[PDB]
């Protein structure tokens, strides 16, 4: 038991991490269209 | 030559006129372009 709960835990840890670099992975794509609307405000500097 | 110099100044005068109203025409058009860029400030914002 000891064991396996040993296995259990270090599973947990590892979705922790895991779950980390999930959020990372959408905010990211969040960053990635504010810039894009950013870039398109440029472009109209550009138009102006 | 009173006329002469009378519609001299008419002249020049008319055009001045004509360059007031272009001058005021083109900015109406500038702000236009500013307007959209602000929305896409909003935008930028909303996405942030």
């Amino acid at each position: 038991i000891s064991q396996s709960e040993t296995y259990r835990r270090r599973r947990q840890e590892w979705e922790i991490q895991r779950n980390n670099a999930e959020a990372e992975l959408k905010q990211i794509d969040a960053q990635l269209k504010s810039l894009a609307v950013r870039r398109e405000a440029a472009v109209l500097q550009k138009t102006s | 030559t009173q006329f002469g110099s009378t519609l001299q100044n008419i002249i020049e005068r008319q055009d001045a006129e004509a360059l007031n109203a272009l001058l005021q025409n083109q900015a109406a058009e500038l702000i236009l372009t500013n307007l959209s860029i602000q929305d896409k400030t909003i935008e930028e914002l909303d996405a942030e």
